[PDB]
Parts: C-alpha cells; structure tokens; sequence
C-alpha cells in the first residue's frame, strides 16, 4: 500500500543526492578559494593581535594538528557547500514530495515563510560573517594574549565557524518568523508570555541536542536564546 | 544519547521545576505522556 | 494509504527513533 | 500530593541557583588569578624540562588550539570555582530539604561524615595541587621530551587538572570513610574481604562512568581504585 | 547447568588474560622501539615536505598537546602490543572452548580460514607501513602546506595509525575470504550481485559502527568497502 | 550510541530506500523484526 | 552510553567471570535483576 | 505522602534515567 | 546444557548488549 509512494521518495532522493554530489564535486574543484573565505577572518584576527602585542612588549598562526586534517578539512568544506548548492534542488524536491500531502490552505502559508526564512538565513549569515566574526575572532584570541599562544587548528575552526554563522541564521530567522505569525493574528504578545514557562524548558533540550554534554555549553547556547524569544516579546508586542 | 550528558538532564529538570513549579509540572508530564503514547498509537497504526 | 498519513508515520517513526 | 514538597524544592533549587551565580559572578572578576594558580605547576615543569633539555643537549609551552579556547576556559574555570564556593549554601539547603525525610539516627551518622570528608577532600586537593602535581606534571613532561615537543594546550589541561584534584580528594576520603565506619562495628577486615568480588566490578563499572569509553583509561582509572580498596583492608584490619 | 562451561571460560579468560598482561609488560620494556617505529613514517614524510616547502619558497613536527600524552600514548602502544602478542593464546583458548560446541564438518573449514586470515592480515598491516603509508601520508602533509603548519600531535596519530593499519588488514582479508568461499561452490558471481542491495545497508551500518557520529567520516569509510566489494566480484567471477 | 548518530541513521535509510526500494524494503524490514523476535526467543529460553 | 563503550561492557564482563566465577555469577545476576525489578516497582507506585 | 517517599521516587526515577 | 547452546546464547546476549 506504500508502493505508490515510495517510489517517489526513491527518485526525489536520488535526484537530491545527485546534486549533492554535483555540489560536492563543484565545491573540491574551488576548495582553496572557499578554504581561503573561511580562514580570512582568522588570518586578520591573528595579524592584528600580533600587533597588539608587539606594540605590549615593546606567535600564533593556523595549523594542523592531524596528518589528514587538511584533507578531512577540505573534505567537509566541500560537502557542506555542496549541500548548500543542493538546497534549492532538495527543498523543491521536499515541497513536490509534500504539496500533495496539504490542504490547500497551507501552502499559502509555507510558501512566503520558506522564502523569508531562506532570506533572512543569508541575510543573518552574511552579517556574521562581515560584522560580527570579525570583532568576535579579535577579542577572542585578544583575551588569551598575555597567557597563551594562539596556535589555532584548522580542524576545531571549521567547526567553530560554521556553528557560528548557522547560529547567526537562525537567530535572524526566528525574530522574523515571530513577526510572521504575529501578523496573522495567531501570536499575541500574552500568548507568548504564557509559553514562556515551557519555552526556558525546550531552549534547554534544544541546547542540550545542539552542545556536547557539558552543562557550560548548554548555558551559553541557552542564554542566545533567551535573548533571541525576549527579543520576540517587543517584536509581537510593536506588531 | 546523541550529545547528551546526565547532567544536562538535571540542568532541564532543574529549569523545569524552578519555571513551571508546584503546578504545571504534574500537568506538564501528563501532557508529555499523553503526546508519546498517541506517537506510539501512530506507530501501531502505520503497523497494521 | 494517503500522503497525509505517510507524513505522519514517517514523522512519528523519527520521533521513535529519537527517543 | 507532591505540591507541599514540591514548593521547598523549588525554593531550596532558586537559592543555590543563585549562590552558584554569585560564584560565579565573583570568580569571573578573579579569572586571572584562579588560572594562574591552575596553571603555574604546568609553568613551572615546563621550565624544568627546559632546563633538563638544555642540559643534555649542550621549545614548549602553553598554547591555544580553539579560537575561543581562552574564553571557554575562563568561563570553566569561573563556574567551577563559584560552584565550589556556593558548595555551603547547596549542601545547606540540600541537608535542610533531606533533614526531614530521616530518621532520628541517621543525622547523628551524617553530619560527622559530611564534616569529616569534606576536610578530607580539601587535604586531598591540597596535597595533590602541591605535592603530587608538581612530581607529576615534571615526570609526564620529561617522558615525552626526547621524541615530542610539549606545546600543551589549556582546553585539555583544565580537564586533566580538575580531574586529578577531585581524584585526589575521593581518593582520601574514601580511607577515612572506612575508617568511620570501622569505628561503628560496621565494617572489619573480613567483611572487606568477602565483598571484594563484587568490589572490584562495582570499581570497574564505576572507572567505565568516569572515563571516555577507551578500555585502556578505565583500567588505569580502576587500579588506582583497587588500591584503595587494598589501604582500606589494612585500615579496617587495625581500627 | 551452565557450571561446567562458565568455569572453562574462567580458566581460559584468567589464561588468556595473563598473556596479555605478559605482552603488556614486555612491550613496554621496548616502547621506544615500537614508538619510533610507528613514528619513523611521520618523521619521513615531514622532512620531505619540509624539503619541498623550502625548495617552493626560495616548521612542524611531532608535538603532545597533553601533560601526559605521552605516558598515555606509551601505554597505548604497549597494551596494543601485548593484545597481538596474546593473540595467539587469546586464539587457542578461544578455539579450545568452542571447539566441543562445534560440529565435525565445521573445523575442518574455521582453521584454513583462521590460518589465512592471519597471514593476509600480516600481509595488509605490512603492505600499509611499507607501501602506503610513506606516500599517503607524504600527500596529506603536502595537502595542507602552503595554507598550515604541520604540528601533528601524537595522541591521535597512533589512533590514526592503528586505524589505517587495521583497515588495511582487513581490506586484504576481505578479498581472499571472497576466493576461500567462491572455491567450495558457495558464493558465486550471480549470488554476490544479488546481495549488493543489503550489502551497500550493512556496509553504511559498519561505517556508522566504525567512525564518529560524521556523516562524511561514514561515507569515507563505506566507498573502501564498496570498492572491495567490488573487487570481490571479480575474484568470484574469475574463479 | 556507541560511536553513532541520528545523521548517520538517516543516511542508512537513504541508502535503504535508494536501493532495494518499493520491494525489498518490506522484506527487508520484515525479516529484521523476525531475526530480532528470534534473538528474543533465544534469550527467554535461555532465562528458563 | 554517556561516555561507555562495548569494549568496558566486555571488561566488566571479563571482571565478573574472572573473580565471582561458577558461582556468585548467577546470584549476583539475579539479585541485581531483583533490585531493578523492585526499582521499576517503585516507580510504578509513583506512577499511581 | 510524606517526605521518605519523595526522595525514595525521586531516587528512582534519577536511576531509571541512568539505565 | 551442551556447548552450542551456551554459544547461542552468549552471541544472543552480545547482540542485546548492541541494539
């Protein structure tokens, strides 16, 4: 009874999964330059922070801490470009899998928050990376200065780095769905500050999935979100 | 479990009893149990 | 079995396997 | 049924929540000074290793792999100490919260044992801050010295130190908790060596909880532990 | 009931654990030669890339990111060691016990494959040091050297060492286990292409098994499996 | 668990249903929960 | 399992066998299957 | 219910998350 | 009981231990 529609979730992934690896092949073709973008921040944090200190006393670079580093590192740049590329191919595929699986009244919905949340993604994404790493990268490697020697490995950074611009879409994306719903007259200012008991508890869980299992991360992971649902607060409230 | 630590566990019960409080942690379970076991009634469903 | 219902067991199958 | 103790636990959990941040807070402001008590035995076997290295042949130090690896541990280290310092108000609430729920003979057991193992684990710690880590660090560096160069980083040292203090502590009071109790008729020398068996799997599990999932750390973490068992033998055998 | 067979397990654990403790202590007398020679390969592919890097422009090496990584990787090594040393009794205890729980027409099958498993894993681990792991680790240096510095730490190298030897071992028995089973009429061409659907689902379950929770590490580990499935293909056909 | 995540099970059941596909995916699952009921079996007879 | 692996499962096993043996295996497994029986009674209680 | 009951479930309950 | 259904359940046991 499933057959009529498990041949369709077989060749809707198999088309994602072939852009996928088009991606990925596209990706390891221009890895240097995407491999370059994203240590660029690094590289100027750790040049201005060499002026700091020898501008105080009158070194730290990036480096590889395993034999395959750079190419697990490259590796991963280019998968996760490719299924950045995917993305438009995959979401058309998800929709056409799921648009006849919806009432008619709900694409109406989805349709503009898909486009806005994609947006505001970029948006957010962008201004990590232009406004927000820049200052972030220099006081963070400005603060272990006078103590420690900032030999950075290219492994952790990675990691680091997209954590960061992903956090950085979805705290744009969740203000801006806030106001979404809260133009449809669906969420109200006390409507959101009646879930705020439940809210604390799933921004927990939501840290606690998204950190390892130290508490620290979890707390420091929480408190962005705290601030990003206080921030939805004035944000139904001016609506 | 999947990045997840015990501690952790205390961290949200610890939020969940301080928020919630003498009310709305009785009635927070239940509804909790309620959702998993109708999840569970749908996973017998799709089983038939 | 209709679209709907796939969503649904697929859905909650996940959930099951997130527990 | 739960509500009139479920009220005292929330009560109790608010104000060592709040101490624990007060800890914080306080310990945040002297981050400076608490890393540099950590990290002066690391210092000072560097420097000796260097010396011993200069010797012989007629560098290593303390580094930063992660971009943020100074914060972290700033943060890690600030909450541990301000747990630590609002320990009092915890166990205070803890005990006034257990106090009614035990037996008029139970207290009269507790509180000389919290007190005691309490000192104990302060002796512990100080010992080990100041007699076993300076011989330790020195012995660990020099091993690696004529193969690899120590460029030892914090992230995983603050680990390492922590786990050597509160092994350090456990480790003394568990000899003078057998000895409390082999003062009370409770336990003797046979009674030590009848539940060995089970002593020795409930310290293997307890080493498996403890360390990462290598074999290898469970076992170096299960010996020490079986040599405890074996002091607390002769303890009880001449109590 | 299960009294004259648990007692005959504990007699041959007890046998087959002391082998190993015996292989421990004899491998950590002679630590330093099993280091170096795990090491001999990094230092290679070092110096020759540092050769390279001064011959483009007109430095890294190995290093301990742990106080006490080295004392750790020494026992490591040891242990690994000791295990292959026992190997041997390990496999004789092990065979003894389950040779009177096997029938007369299944020996006669398990030793020739055990006897050639052995040797094609001794043939794979020396294949992988001798012939692979020079120029690999040769190109993974020189991958990452003109963006990063080299400072390969030895806490996971042995890990990686160990990983590609093993695998090596592995991906060598694998191909002759596939002739062992084509020769006795049981696994035929046809029959190893009908299988490949549930194949390619184990292989991806033993990626997951083996690697981080990465997806990227799964697929990396899973495509030498579906090569060496593929190469047993042709070795049945051709039989 | 043990080295493995909900990534990884999402990219097994890619694989499943990419390659055995409409049939052989049934089967597939079929056959699982009868090994796994037979595991059981074994291990409540050993429990006797 | 929150840091455990298998290959502590199998060292705790290999403790068990080695120094508990023909006896104090079987008893030692039935009261520890006892004791979480009893625990999942109170549990049950508490769920009442 | 009284206070031993409390910590004698909640006990068990910090056990049963630790199976 | 004989040997090969101690190693029945043994392996049975193991695979438990695994799911």
């Amino acid at each position: 009874s499933m057959k009529p529609h498990l041949a369709e979730l077989r060749q809707r992934l198999a088309i994602s999964v072939l852009a996928v690896f088009v991606g990925f092949i596209i990706a390891f073709t221009f890895h240097n330059a995407i491999l370059g973008w994203i240590t660029k921040p690094l590289n100027n944090a750790l040049i201005q922070v060499g002026k700091i200190v020898e501008k105080r006393e009158m070194n730290g670079m990036i480096t590889t801490h395993q034999v395959g580093g750079a190419f697990f590192v490259a590796l991963k740049v280019s998968f996760f470009a490719g299924i950045l590329m995917a993305m438009p191919v995959i979401l058309w595929q998800l929709w056409l899998f799921i648009a006849p699986g919806l009432y008619d009244n709900e694409k109406k919905m989805v349709l503009p928050f898909v486009v806005g949340g994609s947006v505001m993604f970029l948006i957010g994404v962008l201004f990590a990376y232009y406004v927000v790493t820049p200052f972030g990268f220099q006081f963070l490697i400005t603060f272990g200065s006078f103590l420690y020697t900032p030999l950075i490995n290219i492994e952790d950074y990675v990691g680091f780095f997209t954590k960061i611009l992903i956090g950085f879409g979805i705290a744009f994306e969740l203000p801006v769905v806030a106001y979404f719903l809260a133009l449809l007259g669906l969420i109200t200012d006390k409507t959101l500050k009646d879930y705020f008991k439940y809210a604390i508890v799933i921004i927990f869980l939501l840290a606690a999935f998204l950190t390892p299992p130290d508490v620290l991360t979890q707390l420091l992971m929480a408190a962005p979100l705290i601030l990003l649902y206080g921030l939805s607060i004035l944000i139904v409230h001016y609506v | 479990m999947f990045g997840m630590g015990f501690s952790e566990i205390l961290v949200i019960a610890l939020v969940a009893i301080l928020f919630l409080g003498p009310d709305k942690l009785p009635e927070a379970m239940v509804q909790i149990a309620k959702f998993f076991n109708s999840v569970r009634k749908t996973i017998n469903e799709a089983k038939s | 079995m209709q679209r709907r219902d796939f969503l649904k067991y697929s859905v909650a199958l996940g959930v099951a396997s997130a527990l």
